[PDB]
C-alpha cells in the first residue's frame, strides 16, 4: 500500500467528476458485476398509494439524488495485458483452454496518440503542400509584385505601360474607359502601386 | 518517513491563511450571508397604487398569455424540445 | 403516474396477486396497459419482479405436462447482426465487454 | 456504450412492448436522477435576474 | 463568479434548497369527496361522466375571423399579378408573404378544436379521469389525469374560479355555460405539458353531476359503494357522430 | 544562410546593457507570478510525483496559483522574493551580456552579412551563462528558498525578508561564505542548457516558415512559440534539480528528502517518481518564458528598429 | 546578445508570383487608430442599445410580477406609459449605459479591432466566390481568444455592485454608481476579485465572438449569389445572415454559461460531495459530453437569449455599416492583378 | 527477454529467436553431442 496513490490521502490528484462511481482496475474481464436494478422513491413512491385518498401524488417535487455518470471503458493493465497474451515458443501447445478467462479482450489504452489522429487532416495537408512545397515555393507565400523593369524590359515593360499611359492614346483609351487607369507610379528609381490597386508594394532588391 | 505505508506530515500541503481572501467586509457578508441566507428577502420598489393597472392578487389563467409555448417540461426534470405545439407549428415552415 | 386500482386489476384478471398488481401499478405505465400486462404476466407465468438486462429480457416459471415447474428465459437479441449483439455476463445494459476471438473455441 | 434497443430489437408482441417500455422508463428515470426537478428548474429560470437599483418597497 | 455575493441570489439558493428538503413528491390532501349514491362502473372499472360531439357541435369552415383573414388571398395575389402600384420586383414580390401565413390560424382553431372533452371516465379509486377528444382529421387521443390537477375557471375565461364555490352546474345537474378546465400537467401522446385548457361544451350530456362536480373542482371521490355491470356495448375504435 | 544575416549596425556595449537591464527588468516584473507558481509546484510535488491518470497527469497551475491567493495575501503575495529574484536576474544579465559582447566582439567576422554559426554562438552563450549562474548563484538560492517557504512547514521555514537579510542568516547560521553557493552546478546547467536550447530553434522554424509562408509578421511569434517548447522541453529536469537543491534545508531532519548533490538528486527522483517527475509544472514554466521571451524581444525589436531608422540604414538593412 | 535568445534577423532575394493578389495584401485602411476608433463606435452604439433593451424589459417584468399583464393595446400602451416613469427604471438606464459605454468601448471594440486587424488582408475572388475560407478560421480564431477576457472584469464589477445594492447599510459599500464601483473594486478588494473563476464568461465571450464574425463574414461572401444573381435585395439578405449568425452564437454560447446554474444553484444533495467538486471547467465538460442538449438548453430565452443576441445582431450591422467586413476585390488579369497579361486576351 | 528470463534454455534449443542479454544455449558453440 502507498497513500501517494489513494486519491482520499494525496490531495494532488485530480478526480474525474465524470468518473464518479467507476473504478476501471476492479473490473473483471468479463465483466460480472451488476450495478443498476430497480430504483423507486425518486418520483414514483415504493410504497402503496392507489386506493389513498387523502394522499396524492405529486411527481413534480423531485427530490435531487447523486448524479449518475455513464460507466467509464476499461483500461488497459499494460503488465498484465503482455503477461496473459504472452505464449512460450516450443513449449507451449497450441489449444485454447476451456476456461473462458482466457479470452483476448480489449481495453483502452493512452489517449495523446488519438490528438494527433485528430490533427491528421492538417497534419496531412500540411505535409503535402507546405512540407513538399506543392506545387512550388511561391505559391504559398504572400505575392509581390515585380520590382520596376525587373527581371526584364521584355517581362515587365513597366516604363513604356507607364509612357502609353501618359501619352495621348493612353489618356483617349483611359477616357474611353474600356482600359482601367494606372495603377502605379514611377518614383525616384523605384515603382509605386496606388493604394486602390490592392496589391503590396514590390519586395526590395536587397 | 520514508516508507509510504502510512502519511506523514512533511508531504503536507496546505499554505497557512493570513487575512480574509478578499477582505474583512468580503467576511463579514459572508457571515451576515450564512446566519440569514433565507430571513433577509429585500425586494425592489414598486409604487403600490397605479391608476391605470389592476394589482395582481391571483395566479392567472394560460387564457391570459399573448404567446404559446413551444418546449415543456417533463415532471421529472427532462426537457421536451419536440411536442405538439412543435409538430403544429413546423407544418407552414415544411409546407414552404 | 395515474395508478390503476389494485383491486381493480385483480378483479379483472381473477388469478393475479396484490403484490404483483401494485408493483404493475407502480409500472410507469397508462391503466389500460397496466391491465393487459397484468392479465399476459399471469397467464404466461412470467415474474414482472425482474429488472431487464442485455443477458436476460424476462423470465418465467411454467408447470410443463411433466407437472414440472421449470425456468424459462428469455435472451436479448440482434437484428442479424452479431456485431451489434452484445456480448456480456452481467446483469447490465452497457456493452462492456469487448472480444477479439468472437468464436473463442473455433 | 448503450445498445439503443435494450436487448428488445423487435415489438413483435404487445409484451415485448411492455418490457421494452419499461426498462426505456426506469433508464431515463436513472439518467434523469442528478438534475433538478421541473418545479425547481422553472422557479430558477424566472427568478435569475438579480441585477435591480432600489430596494426596501 | 460565485466569490460575488448577492443577497437576491442567496435568497433564491436557499429558498430552492428548502423546498427540495420540504416538499416531497408524496402529499396530504384533505379535499375528499364522498357520493351520496353508490357508483355503478362500466365493465371496464370505470364510470363516465360526460359526454359530447364538439367537432360535430362546432364551426369548422365558415369561422370568423378566418374566412376574413383567407379573403385577403386573392387581392393579394391580383396585387402582384397586376403589380397596379407600380412597385419594383422585390416590393412587389413581397406581396407572395401573406397567402403562406393566412391559413395558419385557421390551422390553430382547427387544432384547438380537438381539445374539447368528447368523453370523460372516472376510474376506480377517484384519483384518475380518462379524457378522450378527437381532431378533425379523425385521430383519437386519449389520456389520463389525476384529478387534484384541475382548475375551473370562470364563465369570461379570463380568470381562475373559486374550486370550493363555483356555480357552472344547473339546477338538474347540466352546465349553465360551456366549461373550461386547466389542467396543470397533461400528459397527451406520451408527452407532458404544462397548463393546458380544455373545455367542455354546454351542448353535451354530463352524467353522474355530482362525481363531474368532483372532478372539476379536484375532490378525490370515494368509490367505497359502489357496483359493477357487465355491459360488452362498445367496440374498439367504435365509430361515433364526432366526425 | 551563411550569408543571409544583416548585421549593418551593432550596438555598443553601454547601449547593450542598458537596454537588456531595462527589458529584463520589466518583463521579469511582468512574468515573476508565473516563475512563483511553477516554483512553489514543484516544491509541493518533490518527493510525490504525478499520480494523475491520462489527460490529468501534472499539477494544475490554476489550482496552485488559487490555492496561493486564496492564503489572503492578495497579488502582493505572488511578488515574496521578488526584490532578490529581480537582483538575481540583473546581475546575471549584466555578467552573461557583458562576457558574450566583449567575445563576440573578439571574434565576429569581418563582413557585416556573416555571422558566427550557431554551434559557436550557442558555444559562447553557454560559457557566458555558465559564468554569470556561478557567480549569481546565492540570489537564485535566497529567491527559490524565500518562494519554497511558503509551501513548506513553518519550522522549516527560514523566514529571509530581503536578499541582504537571507544572505547575512545563510552565511551566520550555516557558516561559512560556502553556504552561499548551494546548487550552484545546477544553476550553471541550468543557465547553460536555457541559453543553447533556445537560438538554435527560433532561426529553424523562422527560416522555414519564411521560406514557406515568404515574409509576414506571425513568423516571428510562431518560431518563438516553437523555441520557447523546445527550450522548456530541454531544461525542465535541471530547473526542477535546481529547485530542489535550493529547497534541501540544511538539516537533514528539516529535509523530507536529503540530498547530496546533482547526481544524487537526480536518482532520487528517479527512483521516487518516474522520468516524468522532471517535468511537473511544464505549463507553467512554459507560460514563463514564452512571456519573458515575447516581451524581451517585441520592446528589444522596437528600440533597434527606431535606432536603426535614427542612424539612416534602408528599409531592408533594419 | 541581450538575452538568452536571440532574435535573427535575417535577408532574403527576389521573389515573386504571377498573380499579386487574392492573397494578403494589408488594406490601406487598416491602422491601430481607424479600426480601434470604427470598432470602438459599434460596440458603444450595439451595447447602449442592448443594455436600454434588457433595462426595459426587466423593468416590464418587475411591474408585472406585481400587477397583471396587459390584456389589449390600451392596457399595453398604458403599462409601457408607467413602465417608463418608474425610478427604478431611470436608474437602471443610467447605470446599464454606463456599463454598455465601458463594456462596448473595451470588448466589444477589442474584439471588432482585433478580427479587423487579423483578417483585413485576406482578398476576395473578382467575379467569383472567396474560397480556401480555411485561412481564416486561424485569424478568427486568434481574435476571439485575444478578446475573451476582456469583459469578464467588468461584467464582475456589475455584478458586485448590483448585488452591494442589495445589502443591509452596515454591509454595503454605497457605490454612487457602476463607474465608481468599476474605480473602487480593484482597491479594495483587487483586481483578482474581478477575474476569479472566469471560465464561464470566457468561453461564452470565445464562443460569441468567433461564431458570430466568422459565420457572418462566411455568409456575406458566399450567400452574395443572392443579390449577385439572382437579383433580391442586398440589405434584406444581409439582414437575414446577420440575424443568423446573432442566432447561431446565442446558440453555441448559452450552454457554456448554464454552468452558473447548476453549480452554484442547483440543490445540493445532502451527505454527498457537490457532483463537479465546484468546479466551472468540469460543468462545462460535463454539459458537452451530455447525451440531452434540452437538459442545459432550458431557459434559453428567458435568460440569455434576448440579453445577448439583439446586442450582437446590432454589433453586426454596425460594423458592416463602417467597413469592418469589407474586403478589397481587383480582377486577377488586371493590369495589377497578374504579371502575365501575354495570355488575359489570347 | 531482458533482465528477465521467461522461456527455458533446456527446453529451447537455440535462444537467439527473440533479442535478450539473459539466455545461453545450453550446447553452446563448439559442444558437439557425440555417442
Ligand atoms: C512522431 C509522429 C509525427 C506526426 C505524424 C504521425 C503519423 C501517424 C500515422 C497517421 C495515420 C494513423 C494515425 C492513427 C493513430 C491512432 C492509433 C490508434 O488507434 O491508437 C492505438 C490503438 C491502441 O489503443 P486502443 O485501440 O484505443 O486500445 C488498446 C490499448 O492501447 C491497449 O492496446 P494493447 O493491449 O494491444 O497494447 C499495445 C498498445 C499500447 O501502446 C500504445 O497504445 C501506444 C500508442 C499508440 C502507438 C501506435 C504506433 C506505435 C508504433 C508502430 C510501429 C510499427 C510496428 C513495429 C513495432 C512497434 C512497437 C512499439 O499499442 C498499440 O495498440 C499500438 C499498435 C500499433 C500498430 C501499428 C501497426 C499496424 C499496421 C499499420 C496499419 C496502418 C498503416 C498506415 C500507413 C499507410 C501507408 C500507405 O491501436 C489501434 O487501434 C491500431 C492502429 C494501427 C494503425 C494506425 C497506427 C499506426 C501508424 C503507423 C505509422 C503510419 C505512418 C504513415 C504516414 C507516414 C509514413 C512515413
Ligand atoms: C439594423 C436593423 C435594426 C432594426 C431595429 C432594431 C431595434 C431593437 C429591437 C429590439 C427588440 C427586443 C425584443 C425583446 C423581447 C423580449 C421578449 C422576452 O423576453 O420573451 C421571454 C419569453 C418568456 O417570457 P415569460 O415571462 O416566461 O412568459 C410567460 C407568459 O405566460 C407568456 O408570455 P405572455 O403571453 O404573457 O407575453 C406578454 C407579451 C407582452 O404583452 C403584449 O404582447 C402586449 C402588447 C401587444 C401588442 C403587440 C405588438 C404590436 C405591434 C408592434 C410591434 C413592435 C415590436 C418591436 C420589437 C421588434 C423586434 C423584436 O410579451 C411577449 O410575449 C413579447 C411581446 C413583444 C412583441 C411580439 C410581437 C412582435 C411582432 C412584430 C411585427 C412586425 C413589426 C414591425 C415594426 C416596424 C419596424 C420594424 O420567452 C421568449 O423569449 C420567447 C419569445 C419568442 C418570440 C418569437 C416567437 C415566434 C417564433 C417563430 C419564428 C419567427 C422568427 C423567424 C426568424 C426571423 C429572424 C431571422
Ligand atoms: C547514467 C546517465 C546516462 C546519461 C544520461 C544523463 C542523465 C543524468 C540524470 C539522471 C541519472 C543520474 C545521474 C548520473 C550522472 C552520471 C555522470 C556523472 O557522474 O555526472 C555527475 C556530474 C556531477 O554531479 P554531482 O555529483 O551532483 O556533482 C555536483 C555537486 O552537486 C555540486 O555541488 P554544489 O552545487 O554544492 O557546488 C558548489 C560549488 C562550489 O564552488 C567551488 O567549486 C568552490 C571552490 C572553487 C572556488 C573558486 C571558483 C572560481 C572563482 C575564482 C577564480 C580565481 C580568482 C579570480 C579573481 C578574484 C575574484 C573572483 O562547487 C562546484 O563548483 C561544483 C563541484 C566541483 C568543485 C570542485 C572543483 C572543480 C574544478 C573544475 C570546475 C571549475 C568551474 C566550475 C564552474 C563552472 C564554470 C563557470 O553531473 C553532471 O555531469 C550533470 C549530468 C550530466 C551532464 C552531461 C551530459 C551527459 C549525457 C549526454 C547525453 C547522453 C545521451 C545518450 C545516452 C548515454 C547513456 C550512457
Ligand atoms: C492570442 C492567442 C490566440 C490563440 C488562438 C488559438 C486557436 C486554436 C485553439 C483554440 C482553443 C484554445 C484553448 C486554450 C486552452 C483552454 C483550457 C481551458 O479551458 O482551461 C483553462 C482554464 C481552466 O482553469 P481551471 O483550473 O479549470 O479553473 C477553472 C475556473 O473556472 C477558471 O480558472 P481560474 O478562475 O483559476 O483562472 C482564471 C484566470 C483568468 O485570467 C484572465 O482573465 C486572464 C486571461 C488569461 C486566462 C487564461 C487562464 C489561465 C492560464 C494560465 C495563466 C495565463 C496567463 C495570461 C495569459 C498568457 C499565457 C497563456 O485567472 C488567472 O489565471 C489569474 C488572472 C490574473 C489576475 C488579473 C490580472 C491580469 C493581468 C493584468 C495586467 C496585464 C494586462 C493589462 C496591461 C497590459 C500592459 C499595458 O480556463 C480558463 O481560464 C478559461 C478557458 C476558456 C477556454 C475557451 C477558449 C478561450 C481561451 C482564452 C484564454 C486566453 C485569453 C487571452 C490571453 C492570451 C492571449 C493574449
Ligand atoms: C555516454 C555519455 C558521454 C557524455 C560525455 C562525452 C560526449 C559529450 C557529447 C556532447 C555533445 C554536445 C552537443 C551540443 C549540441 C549540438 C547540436 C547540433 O549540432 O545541432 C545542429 C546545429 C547546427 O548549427 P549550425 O551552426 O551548423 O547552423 C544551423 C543552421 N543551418 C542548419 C541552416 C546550417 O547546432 C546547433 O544548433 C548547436 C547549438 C548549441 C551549441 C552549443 C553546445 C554546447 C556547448 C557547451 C560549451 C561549454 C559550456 C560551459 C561548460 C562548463 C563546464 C565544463
Ligand atoms: C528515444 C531515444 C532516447 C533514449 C531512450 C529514452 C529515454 C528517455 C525517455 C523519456 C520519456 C519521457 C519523459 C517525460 C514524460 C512527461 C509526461 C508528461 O507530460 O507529464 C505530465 C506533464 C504535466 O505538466 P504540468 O505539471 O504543467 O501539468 C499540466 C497538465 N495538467 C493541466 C493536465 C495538469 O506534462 C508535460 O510536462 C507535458 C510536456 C512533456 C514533455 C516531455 C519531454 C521529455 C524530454 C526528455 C529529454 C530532454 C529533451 C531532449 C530532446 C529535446 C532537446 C534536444
Ligand atoms: C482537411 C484539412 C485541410 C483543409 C484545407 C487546407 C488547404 C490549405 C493547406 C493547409 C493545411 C494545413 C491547415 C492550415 C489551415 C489554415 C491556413 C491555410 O490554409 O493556409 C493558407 C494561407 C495562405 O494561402 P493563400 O496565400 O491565401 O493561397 C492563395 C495565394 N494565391 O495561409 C495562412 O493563412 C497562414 C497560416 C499560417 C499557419 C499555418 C500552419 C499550418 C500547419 C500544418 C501542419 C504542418 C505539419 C508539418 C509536419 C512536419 C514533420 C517533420
Ligand atoms: C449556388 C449554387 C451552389 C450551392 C448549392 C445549390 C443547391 C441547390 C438546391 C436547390 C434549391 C436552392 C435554389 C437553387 C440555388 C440558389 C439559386 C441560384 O442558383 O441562383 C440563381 C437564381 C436565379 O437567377 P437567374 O435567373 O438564373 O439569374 C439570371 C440573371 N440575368 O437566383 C435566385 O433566384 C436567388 C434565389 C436564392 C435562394 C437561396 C436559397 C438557399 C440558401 C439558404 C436559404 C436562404 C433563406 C433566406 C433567403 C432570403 C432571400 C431574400
Amino acid at each position: 500500500y502507498d497513500w501517494r496513490d489513494d486519491p482520499k490521502v494525496n490531495k494532488d490528484i485530480e478526480e474525474d467528476i465524470r468518473d464518479r462511481g467507476w473504478h476501471p482496475e476492479t473490473y473483471d474481464f468479463p465483466y460480472t458485476k451488476k450495478h443498476d436494478d430497480w430504483v423507486f422513491d425518486v418520483t414514483m413512491p415504493s410504497q402503496n398509494y392507489q386506493t389513498d385518498l387523502t394522499v396524492n401524488i405529486h411527481p413534480e417535487n423531485k427530490k435531487m439524488h447523486v448524479m449518475k455518470q455513464v460507466m467509464r471503458q476499461s483500461y488497459w493493465d499494460a503488465e498484465h495485458d503482455m503477461a496473459h497474451e504472452y505464449d512460450y515458443e516450443s513449449e507451449d501447445l497450441d489449444f485454447q483452454c476451456e476456461s473462458f478467462k482466457s479470452q483476448h479482450f480489449r481495453k483502452k489504452g493512452p489517449i495523446s496518440q488519438y490528438l494527433i489522429l485528430g490533427l491528421l487532416p492538417i497534419l496531412y495537408f500540411g505535409t503535402e503542400f507546405f512540407y513538399n512545397h506543392y506545387p512550388d515555393e511561391d505559391y504559398w507565400r504572400v505575392a509581390h509584385p515585380p520590382p520596376l523593369d525587373y527581371p526584364d524590359t521584355d517581362d515587365t515593360d513597366d516604363t513604356e505601360t507607364f509612357k502609353d499611359y501618359k501619352s495621348f492614346t493612353g489618356r483617349r483609351m483611359v477616357d474611353t474607359g474600356i482600359v482601367d487607369p494606372l495603377w502605379y507610379d514611377i518614383r525616384e528609381g523605384k515603382k509605386v502601386y496606388y493604394d486602390w490597386a490592392g496589391v503590396n508594394q514590390p519586395m526590395e532588391d536587397i | 518517513q520514508l516508507d509510504f505505508s502510512h502519511f506523514d506530515k512533511a508531504f503536507e500541503n496546505k499554505y497557512d491563511i493570513v487575512a480574509p481572501e478578499f477582505g474583512d467586509l468580503h467576511q463579514k457578508r459572508a457571515e451576515f450571508i450564512a446566519k440569514n441566507q433565507g430571513t433577509y428577502r429585500p425586494v425592489p420598489l414598486v409604487p403600490n397604487n397605479i391608476k391605470g393597472l389592476i394589482p395582481k392578487t391571483c395566479r392567472l389563467p394560460a387564457t391570459r398569455n399573448w404567446y404559446r409555448r413551444t418546449s415543456s417540461f417533463e415532471r421529472n426534470g427532462f426537457f421536451n424540445i419536440h411536442t405538439p405545439v412543435l409538430n403544429t407549428k413546423m407544418i407552414p415552415w415544411l409546407l414552404f | 403516474y395515474c395508478q390503476m386500482d389494485p383491486e381493480e386489476i385483480m378483479r379483472r384478471v381473477p388469478g393475479i396477486t396484490r403484490k404483483e398488481a401494485e408493483f404493475i401499478t407502480k409500472l410507469g405505465l397508462s391503466p389500460q396497459e397496466q391491465v393487459d400486462f397484468a392479465y399476459i404476466a399471469y397467464n404466461i407465468g412470467l415474474d414482472i419482479f425482474y429488472f431487464t438486462n442485455q443477458m436476460f429480457v424476462a423470465r418465467q416459471v411454467v408447470t410443463n405436462s411433466k407437472g414440472e415447474k421449470v425456468e424459462v428465459l428469455w435472451n436479448a437479441q440482434c437484428y442479424e447482426d452479431i456485431a451489434q449483439l452484445n456480448v456480456g455476463f452481467a446483469p447490465v445494459l452497457e456493452s462492456v465487454d469487448y472480444h477479439w476471438e468472437i468464436f473463442l473455441w473455433a | 456504450s448503450t445498445s439503443t434497443t435494450l436487448g428488445l430489437p423487435r415489438w413483435y408482441k404487445r409484451i415485448s412492448y411492455y418490457i421494452f417500455k419499461i426498462r426505456y422508463l426506469q433508464h431515463t428515470k436513472s439518467k434523469m436522477n442528478g438534475i433538478p426537478g421541473s418545479t425547481v428548474r422553472l422557479m430558477l429560470i424566472n427568478r435569475h435576474f438579480v441585477e435591480y437599483e432600489v430596494y426596501e418597497k | 463568479l460565485n466569490h460575488v455575493q448577492n443577497m437576491l441570489e442567496e435568497n433564491l439558493k436557499y429558498d430552492a434548497q428548502k423546498y427540495n428538503d420540504e416538499v416531497a413528491v408524496i402529499q396530504k390532501t384533505s379535499r375528499i369527496y364522498k357520493p351520496t349514491y353508490t357508483i355503478e362502473f362500466n365493465r371496464e372499472g370505470e364510470v363516465l361522466v360526460y359526454s359530447a360531439d364538439p367537432i360535430k357541435n362546432s364551426v369548422v369552415y365558415f369561422k370568423y375571423p378566418y374566412v376574413l383573414y383567407e379573403a385577403a388571398i386573392p387581392l393579394f395575389i391580383w396585387a402582384w399579378i397586376y403589380n397596379p402600384l407600380e412597385l419594383s420586383k422585390n416590393a412587389v414580390n413581397s406581396l407572395l408573404i401573406y397567402p403562406n401565413i393566412a391559413w395558419i390560424p385557421r390551422m390553430w382553431y382547427w387544432r384547438s378544436l380537438q381539445y374539447k372533452i368528447q368523453k370523460m371516465y372516472l376510474l376506480r379509486g377517484g384519483k384518475v379521469a380518462k379524457i378522450e377528444t378527437q381532431s378533425l382529421a379523425g385521430d383519437r387521443f386519449t389520456s389520463w389525469v389525476e384529478t387534484y390537477q384541475f382548475h375551473p375557471l370562470t364563465q369570461d375565461q379570463k380568470n381562475f374560479d373559486n374550486q370550493d364555490n363555483a356555480e357552472f352546474l344547473e339546477d338538474e345537474g347540466q352546465l349553465k355555460y360551456e366549461l373550461g378546465v386547466q389542467l396543470d400537467n397533461l400528459q397527451e401522446m406520451g408527452t407532458t405539458s404544462q397548463d393546458i385548457v380544455i373545455n367542455f361544451m354546454k351542448e353535451g350530456t354530463v352524467h353522474h353531476p355530482e362525481l363531474f362536480e368532483a372532478i372539476v373542482k379536484g375532490y378525490n371521490i370515494d368509490t367505497s359503494d359502489y357496483v359493477i355491470n357487465t355491459a360488452n356495448n362498445l367496440r374498439a375504435r367504435e365509430g361515433n357522430h364526432n366526425h | 544562410m551563411n550569408y543571409s544575416y544583416k548585421r549593418y549596425w551593432e550596438p555598443s556595449t553601454a547601449e547593450v546593457i542598458g537596454l537588456s537591464l531595462s527589458v529584463n527588468t520589466i518583463s521579469a516584473a511582468l512574468t515573476y507570478p508565473i516563475e512563483f507558481v511553477k516554483v512553489r509546484s514543484q516544491i509541493r510535488t518533490e518527493g510525490v510525483g504525478i499520480r494523475s491518470k491520462n489527460l490529468y497527469m501534472g499539477i494544475n497551475p490554476n489550482k496552485v496559483f488559487r490555492e496561493i491567493h486564496a492564503t489572503g495575501n492578495g497579488l502582493r503575495g505572488f511578488y515574496q522574493g521578488f526584490e532578490s529574484h529581480l537582483i538575481g536576474r540583473l546581475s546575471y544579465l549584466f555578467i552573461r551580456n557583458l562576457t558574450y559582447k566583449i567575445i563576440y566582439d573578439r571574434t565576429k567576422p569581418v563582413k557585416a552579412h556573416n555571422d558566427l554559426s550557431h554551434r559557436e554562438k550557442g558555444v559562447i552563450a553557454g560559457f557566458a551563462g555558465g559564468l554569470a549562474a556561478f557567480l549569481t548563484s546565492p540570489a537564485d538560492l535566497v529567491n527559490t528558498r524565500t518562494i519554497a517557504e511558503g509551501g513548506k512547514p513553518k519550522e522549516w521555514r527560514w523566514g529571509y525578508k530581503g536578499l541582504m537579510d537571507g544572505i547575512n542568516k545563510i552565511a551566520a547560521t550555516e557558516g561559512g561564505n560556502a553556504a552561499l553557493f548551494r546548487g550552484s552546478y545546477a544553476n550553471v546547467l541550468r543557465a547553460v542548457i536555457l541559453n543553447i536550447s533556445l537560438t538554435g530553434p527560433f532561426d529553424y522554424l523562422n527560416e522555414k516558415i519564411w521560406i514557406t509562408f515568404g515574409d509576414m509578421t506571425w513568423n516571428k511569434y510562431a518560431a518563438l512559440l516553437w523555441a520557447s517548447f523546445w527550450g522548456s522541453v530541454a531544461t525542465l529536469p535541471f530547473d526542477n534539480i535546481r529547485t530542489r537543491l535550493y529547497a534541501q534545508n540544511a538539516d537533514p531532519t528539516k529535509n523530507r528528502l536529503t540530498y547530496s548533490g546533482w547526481a544524487d538528486a537526480a536518482k532520487k527522483l528517479i527512483q521516487h517518481e518516474g522520468i516524468s517527475g522532471f517535468y511537473v509544472g511544464f505549463y507553467a514554466f512554459y507560460i514563463r518564458t514564452f512571456l519573458y521571451a515575447w516581451t524581451t524581444v517585441f520592446i528589444t525589436d522596437k528600440i533597434t528598429s527606431d535606432w536603426k531608422r535614427k542612424a539612416g540604414l534602408k528599409e531592408w538593412q533594419i | 546578445m541581450f538575452f538568452e535568445l536571440e532574435d535573427i534577423k535575417r535577408r532574403h532575394s527576389l521573389y515573386w508570383d504571377i498573380y499579386n493578389v487574392q492573397g494578403w495584401v494589408r488594406r490601406p485602411d487598416s491602422t491601430l487608430y481607424n479600426n480601434v476608433k470604427r470598432g470602438v463606435t459599434a460596440g458603444v452604439v450595439a451595447s447602449l442599445v442592448q443594455e436600454n433593451i434588457t433595462a426595459l424589459v426587466e423593468n416590464c417584468k418587475l411591474l408585472a410580477t406585481k400587477y397583471e399583464k396587459p390584456q389589449n393595446l390600451r392596457q399595453a400602451a398604458t403599462f409601457m406609459k408607467e413602465v417608463f416613469k418608474l425610478e427604478n427604471y431611470r436608474k437602471a438606464v443610467w447605470n446599464r449605459s454606463q456599463y454598455a459605454l465601458c463594456i462596448g468601448t473595451f470588448d466589444i471594440g477589442a474584439r471588432l479591432a482585433t478580427f479587423r486587424w487579423l483578417n483585413n488582408g485576406w482578398q476576395r475572388v473578382f467575379a467569383g466566390f472567396e474560397f480556401n475560407f480555411v485561412r481564416k478560421i486561424p485569424t478568427t480564431m486568434l481574435a476571439a481568444l485575444f478578446t475573451a477576457p476582456f469583459s469578464v472584469p467588468f461584467e464582475l464589477a456589475r455584478m458586485a455592485y448590483y448585488g452591494d445594492k442589495t445589502f443591509p447599510k452596515e454591509l454595503q459599500r454605497g457605490y454612487s454608481s457602476y463607474l465608481s464601483a468599476l474605480a473602487r473594486i480593484p482597491f479594495e478588494e483587487g483586481p483578482y476579485f474581478l477575474f476569479k473563476n472566469s471560465f464561464p464568461l470566457i468561453i461564452r465571450n470565445f464562443f460569441q465572438t468567433f461564431t458570430l464574425f466568422y459565420t457572418y463574414d462566411f455568409l456575406k461572401d458566399k450567400a452574395s449569389f443572392a443579390w449577385r444573381v439572382g437579383e433580391q435585395n442586398e440589405y434584406a439578405c444581409k439582414m437575414i445572415i446577420a440575424g443568423i449568425s446573432t442566432y447561431l452564437a446565442a446558440v453555441f454560447s448559452y450552454p457554456w454559461m448554464v454552468t452558473r446554474e447548476m453549480v452554484d444553484f442547483w440543490p445540493k444533495v445532502p451527505g454527498a460531495p457537490c457532483t463537479f467538486n465546484g468546479n466551472y471547467r468540469k460543468a462545462a465538460v460535463w454539459i458537452w459530453y451530455h447525451e440531452f442538449s434540452g437538459n442545459y438548453f432550458a431557459g434559453f430565452f428567458t435568460k440569455y437569449f434576448w440579453k445577448a443576441s439583439p446586442g450582437m445582431f446590432l454589433t453586426l450591422m454596425l460594423a458592416d455599416k463602417v467597413g469592418l467586413f469589407d474586403q478589397t476585390t481587383v480582377d486577377n488579369f488586371g493590369g495589377a492583378g497578374n504579371n502575365s497579361w501575354e495570355d488575359t486576351f489570347v | 527477454c531482458i533482465y528477465q528470463a521467461y522461456q527455458n534454455p533446456l527446453r529451447h534449443i537455440n535462444t537467439g529467436h527473440n533479442p535478450n542479454n539473459v539466455y545461453e544455449d545450453i550446447v553452446m558453440l563448439g559442444d558437439y553431442p557425440v555417442q
